[PDB]
């Protein structure tokens, strides 16, 4: 009731300006990224369970978790999409001690966005079901092949897991079926999704914030590394060429689609069965066959010759090159980030912009 | 407030074999129509930035960045800095044998991370759009085709656009180039034309693409061969360790040599 | 030996005993590990007691079964809750039913109610472990008295808040009391008030401090009355309970209790891992051998 | 049993357009009705894939009241402790016209042991709470502590145990004080041990060794011991040019002699000293007047392209037949191509691929008379499409039946 005691004052012109200082310091934080040149499971069936519980409603985030948590999967489909193109998505919701499989396992951004969007309004009533929603999830990921590494994510609140069978056969049976199950969870630590958690390959996590809990679905967006359990298969695949009307519909072959549609003059075939698809990358509804641009295979490239720590130093230190290698500027703070190999100059916005979203030093191309 | 980015592929064997072939147009020609280009888009609008970047065979060295002659003065002042660069750039030079194919991923690169810190730059009220021309003359090097699809994606999410004038050859990372990111990808049929091609069809903005009536989007080939024996496939296999393209279905997995489970 | 004796300076007044060595040994953590609350204080700010001695006063009873509701909304996989005597658990589970609020505590968790019989304490025990580990929540209250809390120890998940209702004073018995006390009276030199307080706080802290095994144990242990904050009682617990207890914490409300709980728990389900210990509450081999090392073991441990 | 038929018509009712799928293979005399829904599994596992467990406050969820005697109809209700309490499952499997309703019954089922939580000579569900007594007798005296083991024993946790003899807390349990209020207490901490129990049982289906794992589970700690960290099985790549310059072919990339080099060094050398013409030598304005000749709508670089020349003639009903079409044809190679690809070489899969290639026939037969009763309107819409997927799954059978009878 005497938080106004923070403030001190040594000179007062700049002591409350050191305070502020401190204060604005201590309210930010950096992330913790880890590197591997380990196997990763690259094509994912990944399928997100998400909590209908009532606790769910609780206003421990700013609005209540069923809207932050939503919005934060809103935000987890666009990211995976951006960063992983063969894999799919399915999202169960748990409500009322059943399992609803709401949207089913595909791999386009739109339908799984606008469920979101419509799972907003819905009402979180009841306790959940652990045992229902890894039941469907195995259910549908019995029979995806076994090169994929079958992966189920658990947004996770409430703490009575309603269970209506014996819920370690199921564990027995997922470490069988060579599945992996992360819980993502809220308020607390529970003992059975810590052991589902350590015993089907996952991690367990607990939220503090908005920013903490950003962090943990960042983490659950890259591809985890392997077991010595999953299959290292060889899909066949298969790239289909874009096909126009041929020469202005000269012997064109009229077509609706194949998945309220128009009229396709032309676009995507498929090599197997000869079929007519809009938009690639489709899985072969009519064949079982994965169909490949082949920049979606280099989307996912950088994983695999991956990049390395930038030698981060502060002070002066010995800079005879007074610019940034990154985008030629002075280096008007104190924080200069010095490159492995060629062991170049660059700056914190070259920083976070080389080790985010360009993903290769630009010295070692050169 | 807009960004040009002017990338010349200033290959010093190829513009050498064109000024030994005699011919009308050099490079000299060449960096006069990008200085007329850059100048221009300084002058359609006040607020409008320029940079401009030459790929050198080694290196990335960007060229930029009272009146004497009746021209606006800081149009002057970035013509005498661009000229004496290219001075600088390609008299005093160098000679190697190993790596004598130009680069074209670093020079996106850098001009990457140039309008990055250009959009750092931007304040709350006006906001930034952008685009890379490349002004390719040269044979691009197979050998960076994993860094160069990388700078594409990054110009996929900084929202950058990307243009493309190549001179004398078809360019395939080009040309997808200007596929995926959504700028515009064109053939010169006639050298010494440049700036009227580059005037009309380049220097327009973003709200000028959908206004203007240009010439119509070449046909992509998304053509996809082996690791094998690099000819073209229309049904492949893929690992999922090593995530490699194999043509013809084989035993052990050469790319990661992965134990292979066999079924 | 023992994980709770306190204090130390009377088992030499009553045992007719001259040791070499009193020693107690100091709670040196790397992360909190605990902390324990004194919840004294009810949301329509009534005073939390046990004053009535076992004869029913209703709006304490029902703070009582508030706290239980709220911490049973909060805390995870078991909630132990010690009582007083069996006829007060007896009319404390009574008056939960017929006024609304066992049923809130049924909806939140499973209760597993004590009875005095050998077999069915053992079947409620046995069940009470088989809910905290089959999903649900498991919540055993029982009597701080009796063999529930001897010997049977709650361990990483299976008591995680340890709620001490009460401060347990031995109050059915007979002239047995009045005759021992007017003996450490007389013939030792102990006080009638001291020794009563000494009995309460080595039976309350007895059955608080089972449910930590090592230092990758988390334990939230209320204590549910005001009295255990009047300096002689809580003067009584351990130094490695009386470490940990903050001034804030003394005399909390419920909710601020509450609040307290979630804030602890959301801190101390994160991944604490061996490399977190190795400087401060583990040792190596080589960490042994500086005397930098020799210094601090110097530091902790300390006499009496 | 008539199962499948009360299926297969089910859904065709709430999914019209497979029905008339149904119909334009199975009416059209393509193939039969029963390897048409045979090979057609689709649907959920249960109403739920299991049932909603009894959580807790099964008699208070929605307390005596579908809206005490108030009205009684709840789903979750009833099927709860239809599982939990089993003496009222035998109850309603007698009392249960054979002269009460279930207004009368659920009236006495909200009587004692049930929602008051009493223990006494009572209505008719007294010998149900005494079955229920004896099943806690039972678990108590015919059954003990399963993991008794190194713990919960709490009868023998005690190595000497006397009688009230020579004690000092003698006085423990008496045979004597008994009260009406007190085994009134008693008895609701008796039910709710048992309401409990029932709720952990109801969701849980049907020596040394089981001691020492209980001995060496407590004992142990998670600090001073091995850690938690599974494994990485590490990629490291061989051949890292193959990713380098990747699935692009290999175009034609010949630089010349080396002299080349040294020629061309020395030519832009000598070119970029003398610099900056900048009104004369830039454009000729021939140049850019056939610049202009060209980027006008009927010379080069103008590809006479983004024409898409289209057939919107009859667009609504010929889209009907063709979502009809994509619709039989998409099932018919599903079918196909589902069981075709690996060739599953033995008896059962041939007849399956030879009942698949009789379909097939009978397929494009189905498919010849659909377009000449289509396409015989106006003399446009090239179905020829669909034409090239049949044909690709006539030449697949084909030269699968070569292949095989190669591998004779
Ligand atoms: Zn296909
Ligand atoms: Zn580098
Ligand atoms: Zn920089
Ligand atoms: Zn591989």
């Amino acid at each position: 009731x005497x938080x106004x005691x923070x403030x001190x004052x040594x000179x007062x012109x700049x002591x409350x300006x050191x305070x502020x200082x401190x204060x604005x310091x201590x309210x930010x934080x950096x992330x913790x990224x880890x590197x591997g040149q380990v196997r990763l499971g690259m094509m994912r069936h990944l399928y997100v369970v998400v909590d209908g519980s009532r606790t769910m409603e609780d206003q421990d985030l700013k609005p209540n978790r069923l809207t932050c948590t939503l919005k934060l999967l809103e935000y987890f489909v666009e990211e995976y999409f951006d960063q992983n193109p063969i894999s799919q998505i399915g999202i169960i919701v748990t409500k009322s001690k059943r399992a609803e499989k709401l949207t089913e396992l595909s791999g386009n951004p739109r339908k799984h966005i606008t469920s979101l969007k419509k799972a907003v309004d819905m009402t979180c009533h009841g306790e959940p079901s652990l045992y229902n929603s890894l039941s469907i999830a195995m259910q549908t990921l019995k029979h995806m092949p076994g090169h994929t590494s079958r992966e189920v994510l658990i947004i996770f609140s409430s703490l009575t897991t309603c269970d209506p069978s014996n819920i370690y056969d199921l564990i027995k049976t997922l470490k069988a079926a060579k599945i992996r199950v992360s819980v993502i969870g809220l308020s607390a630590e529970v003992r059975v999704c810590t052991v589902l958690a350590r015993e089907t390959g996952g991690t367990y996590h607990v939220i503090l914030d908005e920013s903490h809990y950003k962090e943990l679905l960042t983490h659950h967006v890259s591809p985890p590394p392997a077991s010595s359990s999953s299959e290292c298969s060889l899909i066949r695949m298969g790239f289909p060429q874009h096909t126009i009307x041929x020469x202005x519909x000269x012997x064109x072959x009229x077509x609706x689609x194949x998945x309220x549609x128009x009229x396709x003059x032309g676009g995507y075939f498929c090599p197997q069965c000869r079929a007519k698809y809009c938009e690639l990358p489709v899985e072969c509804k009519i064949c079982g066959l994965t169909l490949v641009s082949a920049p979606h295979l280099a989307r996912s490239y950088h994983h695999l010759f991956p990049l390395d720590a930038f030698q981060e130093i502060p002070l002066e230190e010995y800079n005879g090159e007074r610019f940034c290698y990154g985008c030629q500027g002075e280096l008007k703070d104190q924080h200069v980030y010095v490159c492995a190999v060629c062991q170049n100059v660059f700056c914190v916005d070259c920083d976070v912009f080389v080790h985010d979203s360009l993903h290769c030093c630009p010295g070692c191309i050169h | 407030l807009n960004l040009l980015v002017i990338v010349v592929d200033a290959n010093p064997i190829w513009w050498g074999k064109q000024a030994l072939k005699e011919s009308q147009f050099t490079l000299s020609k060449c960096i006069d129509a990008v200085m007329v280009l850059g100048n221009s888009h300084l002058f359609m609008n006040r607020s409008n930035k320029l940079a401009v970047i030459a790929s050198h065979i080694q290196e990335s060295r960007f060229l930029y960045p009272g009146s004497k002659d009746g021209k606006y003065e800081l149009l002057t002042s970035a013509n005498e800095v661009i000229v004496e660069e290219i001075k600088d750039l390609m008299t005093k030079s160098d000679i190697k044998g190993q790596h004598t194919e130009t680069l074209l991923a670093g020079s996106l690169a850098k001009a990457l991370c140039y309008i990055h810190r250009m959009n750092k730059e931007v304040k709350d009220n006006q906001e930034m759009k952008s685009r890379i021309l490349v002004i390719k003359a040269a044979e691009d090097s197979a050998l960076q085709y994993m860094n160069f699809m990388n700078v594409i994606f990054a110009a996929q999410k900084q929202n950058i656009l990307i243009d493309a004038c190549v001179l004398d050859s078809d360019s395939g990372l080009l040309q997808q180039a200007c596929d995926i990111t959504g700028g515009l990808y064109l053939k010169v049929p006639q050298m010494p034309s440049l700036l009227q091609y580059l005037l009309w069809v380049f220097l327009p903005d973003q709200d000028q693409r959908s206004q203007l009536i240009l010439p119509p989007p070449v046909h992509v080939d998304y053509r996809a061969a082996c690791f094998c024996h690099r000819n073209l496939i229309e049904i492949g296999y893929v690992c999922s360790v090593c995530l490699s393209i194999f043509c013809n279905f084989s035993p052990i997995c050469t790319t990661c040599e992965t134990a292979f489970k066999i079924s | 030996t023992s994980g709770t004796l306190s204090p130390l300076d009377i088992y030499p007044k009553i045992l007719d005993f001259h040791p070499v060595t009193m020693a107690t040994f100091t709670m040196t953590l790397a992360r909190v590990c605990l902390c324990p609350m004194i919840i004294g204080r009810g949301n329509d700010q009534v005073a939390i007691s046990s004053k009535f001695e076992t004869r029913e006063d209703i709006a304490v009873i029902r703070n009582y079964g508030n706290l239980l509701l709220e911490m049973s909304a909060v805390v995870p996989d078991g909630i132990v809750a010690f009582f007083t005597s069996y006829q007060y658990m007896e009319s404390t589970v009574a008056s939960w039913y017929e006024q609304g609020i066992l049923e809130n505590i049924q909806r939140n968790k499973l209760l597993f109610i004590e009875t005095q019989d050998g077999a069915e304490t053992s079947v409620a025990l046995e069940k009470y472990q088989e809910a905290c580990e089959n999903g649900r929540g498991a919540i055993l209250l029982s009597v701080a008295r009796g063999k529930v809390s001897e010997g049977i120890d709650f361990v990483h998940h299976y008591g995680r808040a340890v709620i001490m209702f009460g401060v347990p004073y031995v109050y059915t018995q007979s002239r047995i009391l009045k005759a021992r006390l007017e003996y450490l009276r007389d013939q030792f030199q102990i006080r009638e008030n001291d020794f009563l307080t000494f009995d309460a706080m080595r039976h309350a802290a007895q059955c608080v401090g089972r449910a930590i095994r090592g230092k990758t144990d988390y334990g939230l242990m209320v204590f549910a009355d005001k009295r255990f904050a009047r300096g002689d009682k809580r003067g009584k617990l351990p130094r490695w309970i009386q470490e940990h207890l903050t001034d804030a914490n003394l005399n909390l409300t419920v909710d601020e209790g509450v609040q307290v709980a979630k804030y602890f728990l959301r801190q101390m389900a994160q991944p604490f891992h061996r490399e977190d210990q190795l400087g401060l509450s583990l040792l190596s081999l080589e960490q042994l051998e500086s005397e930098e090392t020799l210094k601090r073991i110097e530091q902790i441990a300390q006499q009496l | 049993a008539n199962k499948e038929l009360e299926e297969k018509n089910r859904m065709l009712q709430e999914d019209p357009v497979l029905f008339q799928l149904y119909k334009d293979l199975v009416v059209s005399q393509v193939i039969s009705a029963e390897e048409f829904w045979a090979n057609r599994l689709x649907x959920x596992x249960x109403x739920x894939x299991x049932x909603x467990x009894x959580x807790x406050x099964x008699x208070x969820x929605x307390x005596x009241x579908x809206x005490x005697x108030x009205x009684x109809x709840x789903s979750d209700i009833i099927e709860s402790i239809f599982r939990t309490y089993p003496a009222v499952k035998m109850k309603y499997a007698e009392n249960v016209p054979h002269n009460m309703t279930e207004k009368e019954f659920w009236t006495r089922f909200f009587q004692s042991h049930y929602f008051h939580r009493x223990x006494x000579x009572x209505x008719x569900x007294x010998x149900x709470x005494x079955x229920x007594x004896x099943x806690x007798x039972x678990x108590x005296x015919x059954x003990x502590x399963x993991x008794x083991x190194x713990x919960x024993x709490x009868x023998x946790x005690x190595x000497x145990x006397x009688x009230x003899x020579x004690x000092x807390x003698x006085x423990x349990x008496x045979x004597x004080x008994x009260x009406x209020x007190e085994n009134s207490n008693a008895a609701i901490i008796k039910r709710f041990n048992h309401h409990s129990a029932m709720v952990l049982a109801a969701g849980l289906r049907k020596q040394p060794a089981v001691k020492r794992a209980k001995l060496q589970e407590s004992i142990e700690y998670e600090d001073l011991g091995x850690x938690x960290x599974x494994x990485x099985i590490a990629l490291n790549l061989k051949k890292s040019d193959r990713y380098y310059h990747g699935p692009t072919p290999i175009x034609x990339x010949x630089x010349x002699t080396s002299q080349d080099i040294i020629n061309s060094f020395q030519s832009i050398r000598q070119e970029m000293e003398a610099y900056t013409p900048k009104l004369t030598q830039v454009l000729s304005s021939s140049a850019a007047s056939s610049t202009i000749t060209a980027l006008s709508p009927g010379g080069a670089l103008m590809q006479x392209x983004x024409x898409x020349x289209x057939x919107x003639x009859v667009p609504n009903d010929i889209q009907s037949e063709l979502k009809h079409l994509y619709v039989a044809v998409g099932e018919l190679l599903r079918h196909f191509w589902s069981c075709f690809x690996x060739x599953x070489x033995x008896x059962x899969x041939x007849x399956x691929x030879x009942x698949x290639x009789x379909x097939x026939x009978x397929x494009x037969x189905x498919x010849x008379x659909x377009x000449x009763x289509x396409x015989x309107x106006x003399x446009x819409x090239l179905v020829s499409h669909i034409e090239e997927m049949l044909q690709t799954a006539y030449n697949k059978l084909h030269t699968w039946x070569x292949x095989x009878x190669x591998x004779x």
